DNA sequence: TTAGAGAATTGGAGAGTGTGTTTTTTTTTTTT
């Protein structure tokens, strides 16, 4: 998915916490709502939270030589054929 | 001791397995072997002769190639992208003691020698990396946006005791943490330490940024970038703007910074460099071969080497004969000089291709940036005066005003293009009179007073007033242009798209073979292969200096002065000296094209040839006849000389008949090296001879 | 179906995650070394 | 490091699908061996074989494609049962400093790395193959020693221990050990130990073929085994969903009584209350900060923690869970256990019995013999139940042997201080083979069968006669212990304890019985007032918290002989006490409590009783808080 | 045989120590 992309997410909403606020045995804290208090790691601090949607599944909200080969189905195949010994191709395409 | 084996079947991991004392030293061996037994296409030993190229210029890093590392030690390859620290390190022992071999007394000039990895054909774009490529080598392309200095860093740390003199053994540094002591072994004090400054051995140090090339896939998307770590001799190997090709091992490492940013246990990723190419600068004299010079230097023994360079410019070009030379005298160029150490005067020549649509114009500059190393590329409004000469900026994390290079400055040795010249604003076009002529941009702004240097060749393209080109007028009267930019450019080209059917039946002949024969799937002199013109132009400026001892000072001084003479009643500006600097130059890169030491009177036939050419194309039409009549008469058109020695060789054949009755290609030639007639090539491909039936071998040497 | 694979053949003819592809070929080369080493011995 | 690497290294390389051997890869085994023999302390080059992976590399390929050199063959084998020799016996016990027991973890790793690697069938395929041909041989000391160590290959691949930090594995999902039983189904290998086992002609191999047998049945128990039929797969996919559907429903009904626990204002919603009539701590009355919806259902200790008790204080926790093996596993065990309990059974367990009269067997052997009475008994009275091909075991015999074995493993958990834990596990293995004879004592009077019939009653009156049998269930109780013994014990004893109650009714309520041991007299009610003990009545309830997780026939038992021991023997006082009264509380209280109809009536009962004494008198409150002894009588 | 008093061993609560913490000028390009 790129910028402007109108997409389709599929996923859970998670909530994350403010890492910041967190020390930990791996690593030290790195320091307008209240939050929350009392846990061990957070220390003093208040650990406020905001909401993250994490997406398991991406897809647009309405959609080479190798590539066109895989993708040219039967039906298409015969069709493209068809258009190329069409006589006049010129000005049926034209119309 | 530790036996030999086969490497490639283990059941530990790569790493684990290539850090085993066992398999350590069966790589080293192998290395060594390979580097000592590896040989060219032809049979050349390679190292050997890579390792005494290093050793002669103390450039302590030797350059290898996977493409041939594969060919030659299977295994090796195989173990070098998955545990590539371990395998390069293993490489830069055994190359170090295989230079400890053919020059034992090296170590005097470096303790360490750094094997540098070339051709990695696992080649990744700059965005497609992943967690799949993490500590494994890889390459990359990318445009540098940023370097820091050029630092120093631990590498080998004693530090002092907090409380006493004791210094605490070596510890090696990290990319990831300050390594630290904890506590002393003498005295367990702890804590904070000092750095021994004169013992600890540092290494040089450059963090560079590289992003997406700009026209690569940033197509109004932005770049994505990575960060790369350049040490010991790769530091000041690329600078801003530069798009380079790394190779490097894809580390990651732990940083909260990027943790509480993301919110999430995110890892930084930096490429610790390995190799760094330019895919600008594919050939450097740095790398030339010795059979490369051999080659080069053969091929400026043919005397068709001067049509041969002009037929190779730009070959898919029909015609424009005169364009193709004034371009290879551009490309090879003059040679700079500073007489009296107090007077500077360029070497480099400007050229400017005036003329009408559909002439293949921008097509030469287009040529040119390719085949040229260090070329650039712009376009009229494209282009500005501040991005063309220097920009100052507000530094992105210092905020303190910075100097830096525009177009002129980054082109400081190679070639500036700028086609559609005529469509520029007057602002930027009037901003490159100091490039074009002192080759120095001076920038006095906020603070910063300096000049930088800017000797550029610069290219141009333009059309006349209008689009098309009327013989009717001369070029000052349809050019647009004024005489102090018109007179900064040594050599003016008009083309012109006149019909004349047999002509234009001879160009679409060949731009319908030029067609046919690139499918995807005037030159009667057959050009060289590209690749051998870009090694001969990158040996020609650089091994060869043509100097300047005598070029018939009375004959271009009465050329100038008549030149100016009949300038004066017409419309194009031989400014005083500016001209006949334009012919010593010119003379000098005929020189230069021809590999020679010293000018001799052939280059400066030549450059006087360009220059009155270059200015009868500058007349009406109706003017022509007469100046072309003025000039070719007297001013040395100085097309042969065959008659002197048509009758040199009928005399000596008299001489020796009568002397038989009563080697003479040597008697010939003796005559030929007295007189002032020394090219002798002429006469013999010239029929004045053949029909006085006279005839040459340089194996019986009768005539 | 003929002329429809021609047509194939015509277009195949204009026709005209690589670290595991190169382990392998050359995994390819290291096998001929076991066998070569093997037969000398053996030989 | 290297002179291993080397001598290892040189041994073979491996091509595709095929491993072709070095010319001296014999003596590079026996260097292999040479090398393992003089290890360090640390088991170090067990540890540098393991980590190299030799075994699965190259010893598993000559295995399995060079079986036809019978030297390097045997020095194969030999090599890796010394590989594959379990980490207690590597280094003697479990040890207790980090840097050995982070030695037993390394090639104890190693040991799951070879576990999984000897589940490809060819092993034993090819090791099925020759101990085939070497029992038709059979006969030499080395093709004895042969087929020895083969034997104890298989049993070093089966007992290693899960690790089920990796071994993570759902209900029926094939974990390594079903992976190896399966591979020892396909090569055919079970068919070769039933061989063992049913043959006269090499009983020597009866105890190990036990060994094995009890190694390969470990998840697994008999109840749920025996039942596993052809069309288990579609019942068992309709009771995954049924149970996902309760276990469900059951975390919402909990999650909204918490959110009805708690009121619908937000956290910082505040406010402050004064309950006029309830004193604080202090002089003062209460007051109480966490909202009237916590008031509603008013505790004392809403905002405490639980206090940490030391580490020699806390209880014992059960060493597995029940995970099932795959369903063609279960039915191949399933088949292997008819086969084994038709073909093999009498005459494998008196061998094995005839093992330990001479007295060549190991020092805890017996465990092995009393897993297999447990286990094949209680086959056998699942699905149809035919003492015949069981009636070897029957003898009061066994009766003596496993009372022995378990006052002995009793007198070994109070004095060795250091093994108590284990002593527990052998004495848990002893108990349970002696309710299943209890068991199939019970379960043979149902048969039609006159002659088991007598058998029956003779076995019931000398085993009642006997005292010895009679109060050993009075010994576990007064020094049963929770911080040595885990519930599973406990829950063993009292079904154990139950049904010999049942038992010992019915025979004296249809016979006389009149005495017992040198003759005395006996009567029923004089032994059950033996129960009446505040230990026993304290383990009683302490099983009884647990009453949810407990399965329903426990709950059954349970409440059966606290209801008994409370109203039969007219002892409601010794029930009363305040923990009880706890354990009451929380069972009136469940939302679950209409699934516990027996256990809720008699808790009203016995409240009720309190009540009855509470309102003749304050005491009874006091009297409550303390357990008590026969000064009960007072209260009563 | 079972239960209470005196002595021995080890958990951890608490004290002490060390460390960490909008607004102005100048430029550049493009908008009118
Ligand atoms: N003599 C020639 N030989 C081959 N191709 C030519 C020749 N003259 C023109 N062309 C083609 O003409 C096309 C236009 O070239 P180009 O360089 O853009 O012309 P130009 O001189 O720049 N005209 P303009 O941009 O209007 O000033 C290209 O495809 C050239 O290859
Ligand atoms: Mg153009
Ligand atoms: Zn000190």
């Amino acid at each position: 998915a790129q910028a402007g992309d109108k997409c389709d997410f599929t996923g859970t909403l998670i909530v994350v916490p403010d890492v910041s606020k967190l020390s930990t045995p791996g690593a030290r804290a790195e320091t307008e709502t209240e939050g929350i208090r009392g846990l061990r790691a957070l220390g003093v601090r208040d650990l406020s939270y905001r909401l993250v949607f994490l997406a398991c599944c991406v897809a647009p909200t309405n959609p080479t030589a190798e590539s066109i080969k895989n993708q040219m189905t039967v039906k298409e195949w015969e069709k493209v054929f068809e258009m190329s010994q069409d006589k006049n191709l010129y000005h049926n395409l034209c119309t | 001791e530790s036996i030999e084996n086969l490497e490639d079947l283990k059941g530990h991991s790569v790493r684990e397995w290539v850090s085993m004392a066992g398999p350590r030293l069966e790589i080293h061996h192998r290395f060594k072997n390979f580097l000592r037994t590896h040989v060219d296409s032809h049979g050349h030993n390679v190292f050997k002769e890579r390792i005494s190229d290093m050793c002669k210029e103390n450039r302590e890093s030797l350059v290898v190639n996977y493409e041939d590392l594969a060919a030659r030690e299977h295994v090796l390859a195989y173990f070098l992208p998955e545990a590539p620290a371990e395998l390069l390190q293993i490489f830069d022992e055994a190359a170090l003691e295989v230079v400890l071999a053919m020059y034992p007394k090296y170590d005097r000039i470096t303790n360490h020698i750094h094997v540098r990895i070339s051709h990695l054909p696992l080649v990744e774009e700059l965005r497609s990396l992943r967690q799949l490529h993490l500590n494994q080598l890889i390459r990359t392309s990318g445009v540098v946006t940023s370097c820091t200095g050029v630092l120093p860093q631990l590498s080998m740390v004693k530090y002092n005791c907090n409380k006493c003199n004791f210094v605490l053994g070596p510890f090696c540094q990290s990319q990831n943490q300050e390594v630290k002591p904890g506590s002393c072994p003498e005295c367990q004090s702890a804590g904070p330490f000092e750095v021994n400054m004169e013992e600890t051995i540092y290494q040089n140090y450059q963090r560079i940024r590289i992003q997406e090339s700009p026209g690569k896939v940033a197509a109004g998307r932005l770049p994505r970038s990575k960060d790369a770590i350049l040490l010991a001799d790769l530091v000041d190997s690329c600078k801003p703007g530069d798009e380079i090709e790394l190779t490097g091992i894809y580390h990651n490492n732990y940083d909260g910074s990027l943790n509480t940013a993301n919110g999430f246990p995110v890892f930084a990723t930096v490429i610790l460099a390995n190799h760094v190419a330019k895919k600008d600068n594919k050939v450097a004299v740095g790398e030339l071969t010795d059979e490369d010079v051999k080659m080069i230097t053969s091929l400026s023994k043919d005397q068709q080497i001067g049509e041969k360079i002009f037929a190779s410019i730009a070959p898919s070009i029909y015609g424009h004969e005169d364009i193709k030379r004034g371009l290879a005298l551009a490309l090879f160029g003059g040679e700079p000089k500073n007489p009296g150490g107090k007077h500077k005067v360029r070497g480099d020549i400007n050229v400017l291709l005036c003329g009408d649509p559909g002439t293949a114009k921008s097509q030469f500059l287009k040529y040119i940036e390719k085949v040229s190393s260090r070329a650039i590329f712009t376009t009229g409004q494209g282009a500005s005066a501040v991005g063309l000469t220097a920009y100052v900026q507000r530094h992105p994390v210092s905020r303190e005003w910075t100097l830096e290079a525009g177009a002129l400055v980054l082109a400081d040795r190679g070639v500036c293009l700028i086609d559609e010249f005529d469509k520029m604003n007057d602002q930027d076009r009037t901003s490159i009179h100091e490039a074009m002529e002192q080759q120095s941009i001076s920038i006095s702004k906020a603070g910063i007073v300096t000049s930088l240097q800017a000797r550029c060749t610069v290219i141009a393209a333009a059309n006349p007033i209008g689009g098309r080109y009327d013989p009717s007028l001369t070029f000052s009267e349809n050019v647009d242009l004024t005489e102090p930019i018109i007179s900064r450019f040594d050599i003016l080209c008009v083309v012109r798209d006149t019909v004349d059917p047999v002509q234009d039946e001879m160009l679409a002949r060949f731009v319908v073979g030029s067609h046919v024969r690139h499918h995807p799937s005037t030159y009667g002199v057959e050009p060289l292969p590209q690749e051998v013109l870009k090694k001969y132009i990158i040996y020609a400026k650089e091994r060869v200096h043509p100097k300047l001892n005598q070029m018939d000072q009375d004959k271009v001084a009465k050329m100038y002065s008549d030149l100016r003479k009949e300038s004066m009643a017409t419309g194009s500006i031989p400014i005083t000296v500016r001209h006949i600097e334009s012919m010593i130059r010119m003379a000098e890169a005929h020189a230069r094209i021809h590999l020679r030491d010293y000018v001799i009177e052939d280059d400066v036939n030549m450059a006087i040839r360009v220059m009155l050419e270059s200015f009868i194309d500058t007349q009406k039409f109706s003017v022509m006849r007469s100046m072309r009549k003025t000039f070719a008469r007297y001013l040395s058109f100085r097309r042969d000389n065959n008659e002197l020695l048509l009758f040199i060789l009928k005399q000596l054949v008299a001489e020796q008949v009568t002397y038989q009755r009563n080697v003479p290609e040597k008697d010939l030639v003796d005559k030929a090296r007295q007189i002032n007639i020394h090219n002798l090539s002429a006469f013999y491909d010239s029929e004045l001879f053949r029909m006085n039936k006279f005839s040459h071998d340089l194996k019986r040497k009768m005539i | 179906n003929r002329e429809l694979e021609a047509l194939k053949q015509r277009f195949w003819k204009h026709a005209n995650e690589k670290l595991q592809v190169l382990k392998a070929k050359l995994q390819e080369a290291m096998k001929l070394r076991r066998f070569e080493e093997r037969q000398k011995r053996q030989a | 490091n290297c002179e291993l690497l080397a001598t290892c290294s040189a041994l073979g390389y491996l091509e595709g699908d095929t491993y072709h051997k070095e010319p001296d890869c014999l003596e590079s085994v026996k260097d292999l061996i040479r090398y393992l023999r003089h290890e360090d302390e640390t088991r170090d080059v067990r540890q540098q074989l393991g980590a190299a992976q030799i075994l699965q590399s190259d010893l598993l390929p000559i295995l399995t494609q060079h079986h036809q050199d019978k030297p390097l063959f045997d020095a194969v084998i030999r090599l890796m049962v010394n590989l594959t020799q379990p980490a207690l016996l590597c280094f003697g016990n479990l040890p207790k400093e980090p840097s050995f027991r982070h030695h037993f973890l390394q090639v104890l790793t190693y040991l799951q790395a070879y576990k999984e690697a000897f589940a490809s069938e060819k092993a034993f395929g090819v090791l099925s193959e020759t101990l085939y041909e070497l029992l038709q041989l059979g006969r030499q000391e080395e093709d004895n020693l042969l087929i020895e160590r083969i034997l104890l290959l298989v049993r070093n691949i089966l007992h290693v221990p899960a690790d089920l930090d990796q071994e993570k594995k759902i209900d029926d999902d094939a974990s390594a050990h079903d992976q190896l039983l399966w591979a020892i189904h396909l090569s055919g290998l079970d068919d070769l130990l039933l061989f063992l086992a049913s043959s006269s002609a090499e009983e020597q191999w009866s105890l190990h073929v036990l060994e094995i047998v009890s190694l390969m049945f470990r998840d697994q128990n008999p109840e749920q085994l025996a039942g596993v039929g052809q069309g288990r797969l579609a019942q068992e996919r309709s009771a995954d969903f049924a149970e996902l559907e309760v276990l469900r429903q059951r975390e919402m009904a909990e999650k909204k009584t918490r959110a009805l626990q708690r009121g619908n204002r937000h956290s910082r919603f505040g406010g402050s209350y004064i309950v006029q009539g309830l004193k604080s701590i202090g002089e003062r009355d209460l007051i109480f900060h966490k909202g009237l919806h916590n008031l509603r259902n008013y505790s004392s200790d809403l905002g405490k923690q639980p206090k940490k008790v030391p580490k020699r204080r806390q209880a014992a926790r059960e060493l597995s869970i029940q995970r099932r093996s795959a369903l063609n596993v279960r039915l191949f065990l399933r088949d292997f256990c008819s086969e084994f309990l038709e073909n093999c059974y009498n005459r494998l367990m008196g061998s094995v019995k005839d093992h330990l009269l001479r007295e060549k067997a190991q020092q805890h052997d017996e465990t092995y013999y009393m897993w297999a009475l447990a286990f094949f008994m209680a086959f056998n009275r699942a699905a149809s139940f035919r003492p015949g091909l069981v009636s070897e075991t029957l003898s009061v015999r066994t009766f003596h042997f496993i009372e022995q074995n378990l006052t002995n493993y009793y007198e070994m958990m109070l004095t060795d201080r250091k093994e108590a834990a284990s002593w527990a596990r052998r004495m848990h293995l002893a108990l349970k083979a002696y309710q299943e004879l209890l068991a199939t004592v019970n379960e043979m009077d149902i048969s039609p069968d006159e002659a088991v019939r007598e058998s029956s009653r003779i076995i019931k009156n000398n085993i009642f006669y006997v005292m010895e049998y009679r109060e050993l269930f009075l010994a576990l109780f007064r020094k049963f212990d929770e911080r040595c013994q885990p519930r599973s014990f406990l829950r063993d004893l009292v079904e154990t304890t139950h049904l010999f109650l049942k038992m010992l009714e019915r025979f004296c309520r249809s016979r006389g019985n009149l005495v017992v041991q040198s003759e005395k007299e006996f009567n029923f009610l004089d032994y059950l007032k033996r129960f009446a003990c505040s230990t026993v009545v304290r383990a009683y309830v302490l099983l009884l918290r647990s009453y949810q997780q407990n399965s329903a026939h426990t709950n059954h038992c349970i409440v059966k002989m606290l209801h008994r021991l409370a109203h039969d023997l007219k002892m409601e006082a010794l029930l009363f006490q305040l923990s009880v009264f706890c354990l009451f509380n929380r069972l009136l209280s469940d939302p679950a409590a209409g699934a516990y109809k027996e256990l809720v009536t008699f808790a009203k009962y016995i409240l009720g009783k309190f009540f009855a004494l509470a309102a003749v008198n304050q005491k009874a409150f006091v009297e409550l808080l303390f357990w008590k002894n026969t000064a009960v009588v007072r209260e009563m």
